[PDB]
């Protein structure tokens, strides 16, 4: 049960009478209960490498020995919390300290046990009907948003010999109990999950469905889907604010776990200032995002183990509610500052420097938690499907894709939607730079386009081709001018110009795109690469005659379509319905038609 | 209150460099103060670095030498390093480890805080916000500084960092359209720049507000690595308890640098990354994030650490783990100091991160914003035009090229050209960027929205 | 700045002369026999916690020996109590405390290596430094900008 | 000005000198009291 | 060939960070250069 | 730092050996 | 995937919770056809095996341990009792039952099918309703959402029903609308009624009491605009009306028509 | 130690400082210069540039160059240091004005117009390094350095 301190020396505590003591258990050590992670064995002598300062432990101070790994704790109370990357509930503590500090060794229960919790238990389970691990054996009201399905732990199973009825029960209350092979197992409310575990599930099926952003450029460009891997640029003026809450507000992720793994002070109290505020329509009600969202906010003072372990606390929690049967997109904020941790940890240990300092391990341990984003056929008895997507971003050393970490990050995720400060200062927002990011989940979202956006494809690769040669246009233009431009040639610089200022560029503040359903980008896709066709025919076509269609002539003949089509972004959604602002997308085709039939 | 009264030890087993391995301790406490009697009666103070079984292992503060089994004596205080903190100890000079150096009396304690402190709870901090001026138009009108900011000033071996240290130190304040203080540390500094630091801050008569604490590069080391704690002790009193806005300028982080390995080596840790401890990061961010406003209290605490950059390298880990945590930098260049400006602040490289949340209307004024990116376009146009002009000659350059030389000239020569003793508030900073502006017609001031340039250009 | 450290001085001074007078206070709490035995009773056995060795020794003033024994006598059966841990405790006969010592004792283990000094200085001193916040704030009133205490 | 700073000087000095004799036998009778009352415990790291 | 072939050392570290930048500063002036140059070229041409 | 790593196991070793 | 341990445990966790959604679904026996498909699962179930006896079962071969073909039948019969479940109060025929199991059985993949959509859509509306306050908006949600179900029990999710398929639409937008928008939740509650082929579109399925809720908001929203005391008169009798009917919502619209030409 | 030599300088050689400063300017100046005129080309000089970089050259090699084993080199007295370092910046700021002042004029000066003109002024400056305080006493080389002011401000005036 306890130890005892043998010896301390900078975080690392020797404790004796340790005989039982498992290997990265958790241990409270001191008589103020710091936290520390056995890191070696020797007899009876366990050492500990200290979470917290150790200045004041003495020898002979008692050694808790909690039965644990570092394991984050599950269940209601999830929703809306702000925790440490030790699952230390930062809004608790500041309301029952009542102080601006963390206590040194504060050992304050991750999820309420006071709070009461309206549980109704699945209406079919009954006293011995069998059970097993991931089952749902009841639901929780949590909010008006999030229903919190309480299901078995895996690894647990058996057959029911009580099952609550409903009412109010806390997470101490025992709402369940079950028997196996004569051993009696008592579930509350509440479990315990390793968070370097990986959470089992039933069966990891492909990723086949877009995680949608609302941003023309995000979901149209270089799709996301439920379940991928994402990487952004971390730098000042980029604009990761914007998918953030993009992600947060429009998309259609179920739940948000946002990682904040050792911002620093002011950069992280801008996240906890502003998610608490955004605001998403639901049902035709404005609830806050925070009903749906969870915040690992940690800064770069708190114990380095604390920002280590800040991914595997958030990603443990997002595969919590993908196994719930919800798809949670989990979001590092920086997962370099994670690497200096990692780092850090890695020279405490005096472990052999890999690459430029980094341990031995960094590019295994980024694939294992980028390995645990996906979708899932979720474990237990009613057939669900979750997905947890991790949209990670990374900090390249002054823009080098070359650093261990981003060079890692960039072999392992398979979307990089590449933010870029100079399309910040130029105004083009968002600052996806449209010409470095990529996405490798275009042949996997082939099918769900061929049924429901079936012209989507051609669409995206006519853009991305009129963009790639506008791209190499601009250099032609400095070597001979505009002017030496084929007609051809002119039409391509003046449809990506209407594509980049016009469709991909978007404002999140206006009420009309701020989010702009994929209907509504797909259509004024299709009416600007229409535009681009049928211009091009013309020119074509009209090479051989002496009455040659020129660029200009087109500009001349058609600026209403031209600014029709600049205009197609103002179209609400909400007010103009998906019926109406298709039906205008379709006769402004129509208008085009017309003129190009006369012009031609 | 520890009424038990201190065990003191002849039973040293060894002396090894700084270290005295004590034997046969009750119950050694790790970090505990311990006062030495050498066998002369000479006094030292120490702590102890590390413990094992009985064992205690003592970092002597002052050296070693002198020191020997059989006949020296130790005390063990029974608790950590604990300061004496209060508001009268705002003007006062204390050295590394808070003995006054001023021939005044010790600090009559308000309270016993531990140095180490706690870490701010992040749900606890606000953003900064306001602004702090600190009277140098070189980092008012183009970097100004949030209140809660942690904004680095980086420099070289020889370049005025301290002269700018102690301009900023005489001259900050709130921006007013006696809730300020400073807590002025200074780490590795030699006799000659700690007694020009005293002289400055007791002659000008800001001593009101500055408390300064002064580690001589001659002075321990440890003392040298206690010293932020002190300062920052300090700062977090005053600003969360006392409920002013305290301004902590850190002198040579690259000397405290050069301590926390001493000690590193003493603990027996391998160097990590170019011979600095592994854990440096964590040390740096322990000492950095000692700041910002907090929710529910007036007060807050920013902070300037200094960096003497070794070699000019900017990839060093000591200016490279403080840019990780810090936010912004202030870059002192050598081409602009040899050229002769003071502050010789490069405003290019430069930056403030939240030098937005610090301007604007009710916090400085409104036209702060504008005026601060068309003065950067324009210095970064007048640059550019240098170069041309270089290769060009002076007869090719158009009309708008010798408007931009003519604005880098008055602008280095105006802006940054300050004078140590020339104490500008922001709206005289602002004043001057206008003049400057002025030289351009209001067309090619295209980063300033006309509804400015329609009521502060004019005149 | 000279007026400032000047008045602070002067406030250092008083803080100084109320532990002088502390000081002189004790030396005439000392004569009340009683109160005395009761107090050397104390500090005996506190040194005694203190220390834990199997062997200890005491050294005291020269006047004070008959008290010191009885609170020996006292203190050896307690600890066994407290301890559970046979204790020899002798009393240094050939070595006083200096005569001018306001009182208390100092106990040495066996070999005379750790000792833990419980004189009426030095439990005074340890005790008013420790004070020094209240004893601030009770003479010189509290600070009235401290709004805050964490 | 110098005399007026020199004034105030001697005014603060006093105050103090008033507020210290205000609480001067409360603040002695305190320290005293908590002095005498030893308390005597060993180490609570000890077990036996 | 692929290296200047300076021993690796921090003082080599130096002078190749040097030589980099005075290389970028060559190339930019070069550049301004050769810019006035076809701007003064293609007025003559179209003269 | 695999040299000084392999002096300090070393100098581990040897207090051990004395101990 | 999973460790052979807890392989068998999914395998017979599975057994179990098709019992339990068998029994769920038709507690009185009457899906022969169904109850004959899942013999082999439900006969594990029948009989009182302990889950230790399953288990071993399980881990023998003997009963039914294809996880995936588990999973696959456990998830058409759970689609089915979703269905069933999501219009409670109206009772779905046998026949139709049974027809729908074989449409869902047929099915190549369930969790993209367009029952699987159109069931979550119609919880959506369910969901909502059940604990959603008594509001303009709720009201229509409710109105039509009953009906919806009603229209889902008499015909089936496995078809392309113009009827149901409109009813979706309209309360998936209502639904979507904004709480505030009263005038446009109102207008789209009332171009539902007027395009409902019937000219009583809630009679005999909601309760007399909401026909008499309904029409009274119908009522509440009509008074505002009126300005004539005689026909503010004929709209208060109008609204003595204890069934809503597209006839009587005409009768509004034409009162309130009037008033605005007197106006 | 420049900052507390000030009071020093500003009382027994009042007129150093503003010669260090702008013997300082005129340095980096040619720092700045030389990597474009080594670059690029030195044609595209301006004669401000010109002046900079020639009496960068005068400062670098006949005052900033000793040669510490010759009789007069050998220790340098600071009023030397001054006198020299004072008749090298008064040349500097009176070229630079004459160049300035006739540019946008007819009558324009250039620096090779100086320089042809008054090559025994250069020469003059270049040896002022060669005055031996042994036997050329402070007076002496004082009155030289007077005398070498009076020269290049009667040369000025006879350009000017």
């Amino acid at each position: 049960t306890f130890g005892y301190v043998h010896g301390v020396s900078g975080p690392v505590v020797t404790a004796c009478d340790m005989a039982g003591a498992a290997m990265y258990e958790l241990v409270r050590v001191g008589h103020s209960e710091l936290v520390g992670e056995i890191i070696r064995l020797e007899g009876d002598m366990a050492t500990i490498q200290v979470y917290e300062e150790t200045s004041g432990v003495s020898v002979g101070d008692p050694v808790l020995r909690t039965g644990k790994p570092l394991s984050v704790e599950l269940g209601p109370g999830i929703m809306g919390a702000i925790f440490d990357g030790i699952q230390r509930p930062l809004s608790d503590i500041s309301s029952q300290t009542q102080s601006i500090y963390i206590p040194r060794g504060v050992n304050v229960s991750a999820l309420s046990r006071d709070i009461k919790w309206e549980f109704i238990p699945s209406k079919n389970l009954r006293v011995g009907s069998h059970i097993t691990g991931g089952d749902i054996y009841g639901i929780v009201n949590e909010n008006s948003l999030i229903k919190h399905k309480i299901m078995l732990p895996p690894r647990s199973r058996g057959s029911v010999t009580y099952i609550a009825p409903p009412g109010n029960y806390d997470a101490s209350d025992v709402v369940l109990e079950l028997e196996f092979e004569g051993v009696k197992e008592k579930l509350s409310m509440v479990q315990v999950w390793p968070v370097r575990q990986v959470r089992p599930v039933t069966e990891k099926l492909p990723a086949n469905h877009p995680l949608l952003t609302g941003q023309r450029v995000l979901d149209a460009l270089f799709p996301c889907v439920q379940g991928g891997t994402t990487a952004i640029p971390g730098a000042f003026g980029c604009g990761k604010t914007v998918i953030s809450q993009s992600l947060s507000k429009y998309s259609n992720s179920d739940v948000i776990i946002y990682v904040g793994c050792g911002e620093r002070g002011n950069e992280m109290s801008e996240v906890l200032r502003d998610f608490p505020e955004l605001t998403m329509e639901v049902d035709g009600k404005v609830e806050s995002i925070m009903k749906r969202t969870a915040l690992v906010a940690n800064t770069s003072n708190m114990p380095v183990a604390a920002r280590e372990a800040s991914i595997y606390t958030g990603i443990t929690l997002s595969e919590y509610f993908r196994d719930m049967g919800y798809h949670v997109s989990m979001m590092a904020d920086s997962t370099s500052r994670w690497a200096e941790a990692l780092r850090e940890i890695s020279g405490r240990l005096a472990e052999m420097p890999a690459d430029s300092g980094y341990p031995a391990y960094l590019g295994a341990r980024l694939a294992s938690f980028y390995e645990r984003a996906g979708r899932v056929k979720c474990l237990g008895n009613p057939e669900r499907e979750g997905s947890v997507s991790i949209v990670g971003a990374v900090s390249p050393p002054g823009g080098d894709f070359s650093d261990p970490v981003t060079s890692a990050t960039l072999g392992i995720v398979q979307v990089f939607w590449g933010l870029d400060k100079k399309l910040a200062q130029r105004k083009h927002f968002p600052s996806v730079n449209w010409l470095i990011s990529y996405s490798k989940y275009m042949r996997a979202l082939d099918e769900y386009y061929d049924k429901h956006f079936t012209e989507f494809v051609p669409l995206r690769t006519k853009a991305k081709e009129i963009l790639q040669e506008e791209e190499d246009l601009a250099e032609i233009v400095q070597l001979v001018g505009k002017a030496s431009l084929a007609e051809t040639d002119k039409i391509t610089l003046e449809v990506a110009k209407l594509i980049k200022d016009d469709f991909l560029q978007q404002n999140g503040y206006t009420p009309y795109d701020r989010f702009c359903p994929f209907y509504k980008t797909v259509g004024m896709l299709s009416n600007m690469i229409s535009f681009y066709d049928m211009a091009r025919r013309a020119v074509e076509t009209t090479a051989q005659s002496d009455n040659k269609i020129t660029w200009s002539i087109i500009r001349e003949h058609m600026g209403e379509i031209l600014y029709k089509l600049s205009s197609m972004k103002f179209k609400d959604p909400v007010k103009d319905g998906e019926a109406k602002i298709k039906a205008d997308y379709a006769q402004l085709l129509e208008d085009m038609q017309n003129a190009f039939r006369s012009l031609e | 209150y520890l009424s038990q009264p201190r065990l003191t030890y002849k039973t040293v087993s060894g002396v090894n460099g700084p270290l005295v391995i004590l034997d046969h301790v009750k119950f050694p406490r790790y970090a505990e103060i311990v006062h030495l009697t050498l066998p002369d009666g000479t006094k030292r103070s120490g702590q102890v670095l590390e413990v094992s079984g009985s064992k205690a292992v003592v970092q002597v503060f002052e050296g070693t030498s002198g020191i020997d089994a059989k006949k020296t004596s130790c005390e063990f205080t029974g608790d950590i390093l604990r300061t004496p903190v209060s508001e009268d100890m705002l003007g006062r000079v204390f050295n590394g480890s808070g003995k006054p150096i001023d021939r005044g009396p010790v600090v009559l304690a308000e309270d016993f805080l531990d140095i180490m402190g706690q870490p701010i709870n992040p749900q606890c901090r606000i953003y900064p916000e306001e602004m702090i001026q600190t009277g140098i138009s070189a980092i008012d009108g183009m970097n100004s500084i949030a209140r809660g900011q942690k904004i680095p000033i980086f420099s070289a071996a020889g370049l005025p960092h301290n002269e700018i240290a102690a301009q900023i130190c005489r001259q900050a304040g709130l921006v007013k359209k006696e809730n300020f203080a400073i807590v002025f540390a200074a780490m590795g500094v030699n006799m000659e720049t700690a007694r020009f630091f005293k002289s400055d801050f007791e002659e000008n008569g800001s001593m009101d507000n500055v408390c300064l604490f002064l580690n001589l590069a001659n002075d321990p080391t440890i003392e040298r690595i206690i010293t932020p704690r002190l300062a920052l002790t300090t700062a977090e009193f005053l600003a969360y308890q006392c409920e002013k806005h305290v301004l902590v300028i850190l002198t040579d982080m690259s000397s405290y640098a050069e301590a926390l390995r001493e000690v590193s080596a003493a603990r027996e840790e391998v160097p990590g990354r170019r011979g600095f401890p592994g854990y440096m990061y964590t040390d740096l961010a322990t000492i950095y994030e000692r700041a910002g406003r907090v929710e529910g209290r007036n007060g807050s605490i920013t902070q300037i650490p200094i960096l003497t950059m070794p070699n000019d390298d900017i990839t060093h880990p000591i200016p490279d783990l403080t840019g990780y945590i810090t936010e912004g930098q202030i870059y002192v260049d050598r081409q602009l100091h040899n050229r002769q400006i003071y502050p010789p602040i490069n405003v290019l490289p430069s930056l403030s991160r939240l030098m937005k949340s610090a301007i604007g209307e009710g916090m400085t004024r409104k036209d702060h914003a504008d005026v601060s990116n068309q003065l950067y376009a324009c210095y970064a146009i007048g640059k550019d035009v240098q170069a041309m002009k270089a290769v060009v000659g002076e007869e090719a350059l158009t009309s708008d090229d010798l408007l931009y030389l003519e604005f880098l000239q008055k602008f280095e020569k105006n802006f940054i050209t300050q004078g140590p003793y020339e104490n500008r508030t922001v709206y005289e900073t602002l004043d001057i960027g206008w003049q400057l502006l002025r030289i351009f017609p209001k067309e090619m001031l295209k980063r300033i929205p006309q509804s400015t340039l329609s009521e502060f250009y004019p005149r | 700045n000279q007026a400032r450290l000047k008045v602070l001085r002067a406030r250092d001074d008083l803080i100084t002369d109320l532990l002088n007078e502390a000081k002189q206070r004790l030396s005439k709490v000392v004569k009340d026999t009683t109160r005395y035995q009761v107090l050397l009773d104390g500090l005996v056995l506190q040194g005694l916690y203190q220390l834990l060795e199997p062997r200890m020794i005491v050294r005291c003033r020269k006047q004070d020996f008959p008290l010191v024994k009885a609170a020996v006598q006292k203190a050896i059966p307690m600890y066994k109590i407290a301890t559970k841990k046979d204790v020899d405790v002798q009393i240094d006969l050939e070595a006083y405390l200096p005569e001018d010592i306001a009182g208390g004792v100092e106990i040495y283990n066996g070999d005379r290596k750790i000792k833990v000094s419980n004189t009426l200085e030095s439990r005074l001193d340890l005790i008013a430094q420790q004070m020094m916040p209240e004893v601030r704030g009770a003479l010189f009133g509290a600070n009235a900008n401290r709004k805050f205490l964490d | 000005l110098s005399a007026e700073v020199e004034q105030a000087t001697r005014r603060q000095v006093q105050g103090m000198q008033s507020s210290q004799q205000r609480n001067r036998e409360r603040v002695l009778t305190q320290l005293l009291g908590m002095v005498c009352d030893v308390r005597p415990q060993v180490h609570p790291n000890y077990r036996i | 060939k692929d290296r200047i072939e300076i021993f690796p050392s921090r003082m080599a570290q130096t002078i190749m960070k040097a030589r980099l930048k005075g290389a970028q500063t060559g190339r930019n002036l070069l550049k301004k250069k050769s810019d006035a140059l076809t701007l003064r070229f293609r007025q003559i041409l179209k003269k | 730092f695999y040299r000084l790593k392999k002096i300090q196991e070393k100098k581990k070793i040897i207090k051990e050996k004395s101990e | 995937g999973l460790t052979s341990e807890q392989y068998h445990s999914q395998v017979v966790g599975k057994i179990g919770y098709i019992a339990r959604c068998m029994q769920t679904i038709d507690p009185e026996n009457n899906l022969k056809k169904i109850r004959e498909d899942y013999q082999d699962v439900l006969i594990w179930a029948e009989k009182n095996y302990r889950f230790e006896e399953i288990l071993e079962a399980s881990k023998s071969g003997k009963c039914p341990n294809d996880l995936d073909a588990l999973s696959r039948r456990s998830l058409i019969l759970q689609e089915l009792l979703r269905l069933v479940s999501s219009i409670s109060p109206f009772k779905m025929k046998l026949d139709l039952i049974e027809s729908q199991y074989e449409k869902m059985k047929q099915h190549v993949n369930l969790w993209k099918s367009d029952y699987h959509v159109k069931l979550n859509q119609l919880n959506q509306l369910t969901d909502y309703l059940k604990n959603a306050a008594p509001t303009p908006k709720n009201n229509f949600l409710r109105a039509m959402t009953s009906v919806l179900q009603m229209q889902i029990a008499q015909y089936g999710i496995t078809e392309d029903n113009e009827g149901i398929n409109q009813l979706f639409k309209l309360g998936l937008h209502l639904l979507a609308m904004a709480n505030e928008k009263i005038d446009e939740q109102y207008h789209l509650f009332k171009g539902y009624v007027k395009d409902q082929p019937e000219e009583s579109p809630f009679e005999g399925i909601l309760p007399a009491e909401d026909q008499k809720i309904l029409v009274k908001t119908m009522i509440d929203y009509a008074m505002p605009k009126l300005s004539s005391k005689v026909l503010q008169d004929k709209l208060s009798a109008l609204s003595s009306s204890d069934v809503l009917t597209k006839t009587l919502l005409d009768s509004i619209d034409r009162i309130v028509k009037e008033n605005e030409k007197l106006n």
